[PDB]
RNA sequence: UUUAAAAAAAA
């Protein structure tokens, strides 16, 4: 159902680029020191994985009367270190693992750009007459709503 | 019998305006105005509202019938203003409730001396104008409210939902109670049998009644069809109207060679709508899940500025604002907002009420520009877009699914182009890989379908006929626009009968004795051969001899298609489907989606397809087993085949041999040997005949045969004539009143009993079962919970599943409603009447039960709506419903003068009836 | 699903699902972390992931392989 | 170093 959007907690729920101190100690790593995979993925560019999400395909249909991809910049993920500056206090380890400093193309700003009938008293005999019922008032709801959005594109078209 | 003469009146281009009026009256022409018109509107009137202006002003009725936003209201409005100005008082009635609140809405604003009248509210009761739903009014007629003399005036709408086939006869009803000095006017979709229904009127009130028919709208149409699979729409049919019979058949055969081989394709059509600059559509889909699942696919688009989402929200939150804060942490409420700030909107039955009409009040307002509905918002009234996309044409009523009709096709399409704001309507229709071009001809090129009444009896519409007097059902019956179509058909039987009469006279023969004995042989020949046949099909003897190469020659009654090879048989599910390769006619090919076979016309070469028959129709298993390919996939093969048939069929010059039934087949039953001795006879005595031997008795032989199709053919249209000269139901009549009177409803004289004058009064549900259970003491002892959770068992229908288990209380009560209705389905039988006891007892179903004791309890509206599956929208509609039956059962109570069933009620209707349920409009 | 189902191999015990789709989703969407567990209550060295899109099941190699997670390498296999 | 498709509606 529409509302109910409850697919997004089978176990919980997490964010891009940000660090858990929790997935810290997961890792092992706390968090003064860089992560290593940033090592490795510096090595290995932006992922994929959220550039289908941040990439809007132009649909190709046309009119049989007798591609500059679209992409939301917006949606850019946050990776300090590889794509944004790495933060005051984290060095550039790249002397641990292997690694090369954050280059240009590896940084954010780069990869950005780069994009008869009966009388009716006869009927009412033997029976109950009819009788109004839930009789009530109009209570403006309906005006106060029209006065709300009193310059609306249709309004304004007008 | 009627008598109604239809005179043509001349008119200018665009409309037909014609007159139907009493045989025996003259007609005149129309007066024009006198004095100052009634209303001025701002723009000029188009032909025809200017021709109904004029009609209205005589005070003669009329019967408008042109597309939705012709302009057909402007009529309306001038009668309303002009039954104004003359102190007169008229009613407005429409089908729905919420099309009534629409109206009523417009009107107060147009004038502020209006009323309105439903089950759930009514404002302003005392005023020189009225809405209200048909039902409202016949309640007045049935019970006379004097309310109901001061009319003049009574303007029915979407009159051509008078053919709902549920709620149809509160139509009828409500037209043939009406006194005769009032004056209507008709609003309707465009229909092809106006003329009809124009006469109806005219009989039956004795008065003048015009038809202004007129096809004309204002901005031209383009009919587009998406094929799926293809990468384009394709211009099928232009605004000329010139159907584009090659661009429909490129678009036809991409489908096919798709299905013969933007992860959505309503996601792609939506899209490439925005980026054409279409953004206003309507997507029309007939299921809830479906629209459901459009909208959230959707979730990554935005039609709206910053500001339009300010706007939103404020407006939303306004709304809002009248239900408690509770009502509004409902998961329904918050989730749909955001779809309404990026510009997106659902619209169907099961929504909650307030969601629906925030939506169409956004929709009017153009902040949402792409909206998903089901067929219902078809009817919302000034409610346009620039476009219109079907998803699926294939909906479910209340038989079975089905193609949707050309009417309600050229219905929905209606709302497509706004006026001037836009100059070119565009509707797409997406079609699937079952469809067929004759299927698509159709639907595109097809008019509006005839109306067609649906009345049927109902206890109480006989029961409150009975109470009244100097009047009896037979009367309704009898002017019930149903014998009414019998009538006017009847000269077209008539006729039919006299011509073919005639004809079958006109022949000529020279002894019809003898060919006539010859004629009857040869059908008695033809009627043995049939049996034989039937014998040898049997199963265990013929299935043997199907083998893969065999060579059958298969026809059905009128068309053969020749020789051909079996390639498999099968059992389906207890018949044999026997799949023959024969030639079918290339046209059936290419719409084979949906057609069955077509033998190969004479004039072309066929396909040579595989056909899968039904075992009777193997009119005879020769023996000339062929050598089959055993790959018949490539369509050179099929072709060899026919070729080796044809040398097969040259090789043996008089008639290829076919299995003896007797001894090859080794059929011992002696039926078979019976039926060969009188074959045999037949034969002998045939040939023994004179004229057998003559010449030229082909020609006499043929016309003989169409002597008797003829004489056959005046039998049966004599029969059925003969059939038509009766009212129908009176049978149906009958048995009703056998069934009142058995249980002591009405006296044997058909008078009206204490029990029937109780059961007058309720009209929303069942009537005979509510007065026994009333009578029988069973509520004498349930306390107010399990009477309003019983009374929703009886309000409810919908196709659920469910069939939950109700603990204590929820079932006694429930089985003894359930003997009750036994009871009841036993006496119907028994007095000769069509009743299924099993599907009766089966109607009623109680799967809201535990939800209504438990609303009734005290529980907040969340959690009921967590205790099923039903979408909310059901369970406010069954509640809503099961209030206003609360109502007339304290009515009844009343009644009989039992203040304990009274009270009981009472409490159930205070319980039950709370903040978000029965949440007033916002249209109010 | 194959394509976009991907095995993973001697994990550490406290490694469980909440861990693993911490560290999984970062990289790219991912459907959900698959563990049957055996006749004992705890994880086992065994398990599955499912991602979004099969295209970032390479990526999550590419960036991830027997990392020190626990100080316990974990390996990660195909179907 | 790897577990059933199903609309619409009211006194």
């Amino acid at each position: 159902r529409y509302h109910a959007e409850e697919v997004e907690e089978r176990f919980g729920r997490f964010k891009p680029g940000v660090i858990s101190e929790e997935l810290q100690d997961a890792l092992g790593v706390t968090d003064k020191s860089l992560p290593p995979f940033i090592y490795r993925m510096r090595q290995l560019g932006y992922p994929p994985g959220w550039l289908k999400e941040a990439e809007l395909e132009n649909s190709g249909l046309a009119l049989y009367d007798g591609k500059s991809v679209t992409y939301d910049l917006s949606k850019l993920v946050n990776y300090p270190g590889f794509n944004i500056s790495t933060p005051r206090g984290i060095p550039d380890e790249w002397r641990i693992f292997g690694s090369i400093p954050m280059q240009a193309c590896q940084q954010k700003d780069v990869f950005a750009n780069y994009l008869p009938i009966p009388d009716m008293s006869k009927f009412a005999t033997g029976i109950t007459p009819f009788e109004f019922e839930n009789m009530a008032e109009s209570t403006g709801m309906y005006l106060r709503i029209r006065s709300l959005l009193k310059n609306s594109p249709r309004n304004q078209q007008k | 019998m009627p008598r109604v003469k239809v005179q043509s009146v001349e008119t200018v281009e665009g409309c037909t305006h014609e007159v139907a009026l009493p045989a025996e009256e003259d007609y005149l022409p129309l007066k024009p105005r006198v004095g100052k018109a009634a209303k001025e509107y701002p723009f000029i009137l188009d032909a025809f509202q200017r021709e109904a202006i004029q009609c209205v002003d005589n005070n003669q009725s009329v019967l408008v019938s042109a597309h939705t936003s012709a302009g057909k209201t402007v009529c309306a409005e001038y009668a309303i203003a002009l039954a104004l100005r003359e102190k007169q008082r008229v009613i407005f009635t429409s089908p729905i409730k919420a099309l009534s609140n629409q109206k009523y809405r417009e009107m107060y604003e147009e004038f502020q001396d209006v009323g309105l009248m439903t089950g759930d509210v009514t404002i302003n009761p005392t005023a020189s104008c009225l809405v209200m739903t048909t039902e409202i009014l016949r309640s007045m007629l049935y019970r006379g409210s004097e309310v109901m003399r001061e009319v003049a005036w009574v303007i029915f709408d979407e009159i051509h939902y008078m053919r709902d086939s549920e709620r149809g006869v509160v139509w009828e009803e409500t037209i043939i109670l009406l006194p005769d000095n009032v004056h209507y006017v008709f609003l309707s979709a465009t229909i092809p049998n106006a003329r009809q229904f124009a006469e109806w009127i005219c009989h039956l009130h004795k008065q003048p009644c015009h038809v202004i028919y007129t096809d004309y709208r204002p901005t031209p149409l383009q009919h587009y069809i998406f094929p799926a699979g293809g990468d384009g729409l394709h211009l099928v049919v232009d605004e000329n109207g010139d159907f584009r019979e090659d661009n429909f058949n490129t678009a036809m055969q991409v489908l096919r060679d798709a299905g013969d081989l933007g992860p959505s394709n309503v996601f792609k059509i939506v899209k490439m709508i925005m980026e054409r600059n279409f953004q206003p559509v309507i997507i029309f889909s007939f299921s809830k899940k479906d629209c459901e699942a459009y909208a959230l696919q959707m979730t990554k688009l935005d039609f709206n500025t910053d500001e339009e989402k300010k706007m939103v929200e404020e407006v939303f939150s306004n709304a809002i604002d009248c239900l408690s804060d509770e009502d509004k942490k409902l998961p329904q409420v918050e989730h749909v907002l955001p779809l309404l700030k990026r510009g997106i909107g659902i619209h169907h039955g099961g929504l909650l009420p307030i969601l629906k009409e925030t939506i169409e009040i956004l929709f009017s307002e153009g902040l949402i520009k792409a909206l998903f509905a089901t067929e219902t918002f078809a009817m919302g009234i000034n409610m346009p877009a620039r476009t219109v996309l079907f998803t699926n044409a294939r909906k479910f009523d209340g038989k079975d699914f089905r193609w949707i009709s050309s009417g309600e096709y050229i219905q929905m399409s209606g709302r497509a182009g706004r006026r001037g704001m836009d100059d070119r309507g565009i509707v797409i229709l997406m079609v699937d890989e079952k469809m067929s071009p004759t299927i698509g001809k159709q639907l595109l090129k097809g008019s509006a379908d005839p109306l067609n009444s649906a009345f049927h009896l109902t206890y109480n519409m006989v029961l409150n006929l009975l109470r009244v007097e100097e009047i009896n059902p037979e009367y309704m019956l009898e002017k019930s626009f149903y014998q009414f179509q019998h009538y006017r058909a009847i000269p077209g039987v008539v006729e039919k009968v006299k011509n073919s009469e005639e004809q079958y006279n006109k022949i000529v023969i020279p002894n019809e004795e003898s060919v006539v004995i010859y004629y009857k042989i040869r059908q008695q020949l033809a009627k043995l051969g049939k049996e034989i046949e039937e014998y040898i099909h049997k199963p265990k003897y013929c299935l043997p001899f199907l083998q893969p190469g065999r060579l059958v020659k298969v026809k059905n009654e009128g068309d053969d298609f020749g020789w051909g090879v079996v390639v498999n048989f099968s059992k389906k599910s207890p018949l044999y489907v026997v799949e023959v390769l024969l030639r079918c006619s290339k046209e059936s090919l290419k719409n084979s989606a949906t057609e069955a076979a077509k033998p190969a016309k004479p004039d072309e070469k066929g396909e040579m397809q595989v056909v899968p028959v039904l075992v009777h129709l193997l009119s005879a298993i020769s023996s000339v087993r062929l050598y089959i390919p055993k790959d018949l996939r490539p369509v050179d093969n099929r072709q060899s085949v026919l070729k080796s048939i044809q040398e097969v069929q040259k090789r043996f010059p008089d008639g290829i041999p076919l299995l003896d039934p007797i001894d090859d087949m080794g059929i011992q039953d002696q039926g078979l040997k019976k039926v060969i001795q009188k074959v045999e006879a037949f034969e002998h005595r045939m040939y023994s005949h004179p004229l057998h031997n003559d010449p030229n008795l082909e020609t006499v032989y043929t016309l003989c045969e169409k002597k008797a199709q003829i004489a056959i053919d005046i039998k049966s249209a004599k029969r059925e004539l003969k059939k038509a000269r009766t009212v129908l139901q009176m049978d149906e009549l009958k048995c009703r009143k056998r069934v009142l009177r058995r249980l002591g409803f009405a006296t044997s004289s058909d008078v009206i009993e204490m029990k029937g004058r109780v059961a007058c009064e309720i009209s929303s549900a069942d009537e005979l079962l509510l007065t026994e259970m009333m009578f029988n003491g069973l509520f004498n002892d349930l306390s107010a919970e399990q009477a309003t959770a019983l009374l929703s068992c009886f309000v409810f229908q919908e196709n659920s599943s469910e069939m939950p288990k109700l603990t204590e209380q929820l079932a006694g009560p429930l089985r003894q409603m359930q003997e009750c209705a036994k009871r009841i389905a036993k006496v119907s039988a028994e007095a000769k009447l069509e009743i299924d006891e099993e599907t009766y007892l089966s109607s009623f179903k109680p799967h809201l039960m535990d939800v209504v004791y438990t609303w009734a309890t005290g529980a907040t509206f969340a959690h009921i709506c967590k205790m099923t599956d039903v979408f909310e929208g059901s369970i406010i509609r069954c509640m809503r419903r099961l209030e206003e039956l609360l109502r007339q059962m304290c009515q009844a109570a009343k009644a009989i003068g039992n203040t304990e069933l009274e009270n009981k009620f009472a409490e159930g209707i205070t319980k039950i009836k709370r903040d978000i349920v029965f949440a007033a409009s916002l249209y109010l | 699903e194959a394509d976009r189902t991907l095995f993973v191999g001697n994990l550490e015990t406290k490694v469980t699902e909440e861990l693993l789709f911490e560290l999984f989703h970062q990289a790219g969407p991912v459907i959900k972390v698959k563990i049957p567990k055996d006749k004992d209550g705890k994880p086992k060295q065994f398990a599955f992931v499912n991602f979004k899109h099969e295209v970032s099941v390479p990526y999550a190699m590419n960036l991830l392989n027997g990392i020190k997670l626990y100080g316990r390498p974990i390996k990660i296999q195909f179907r």
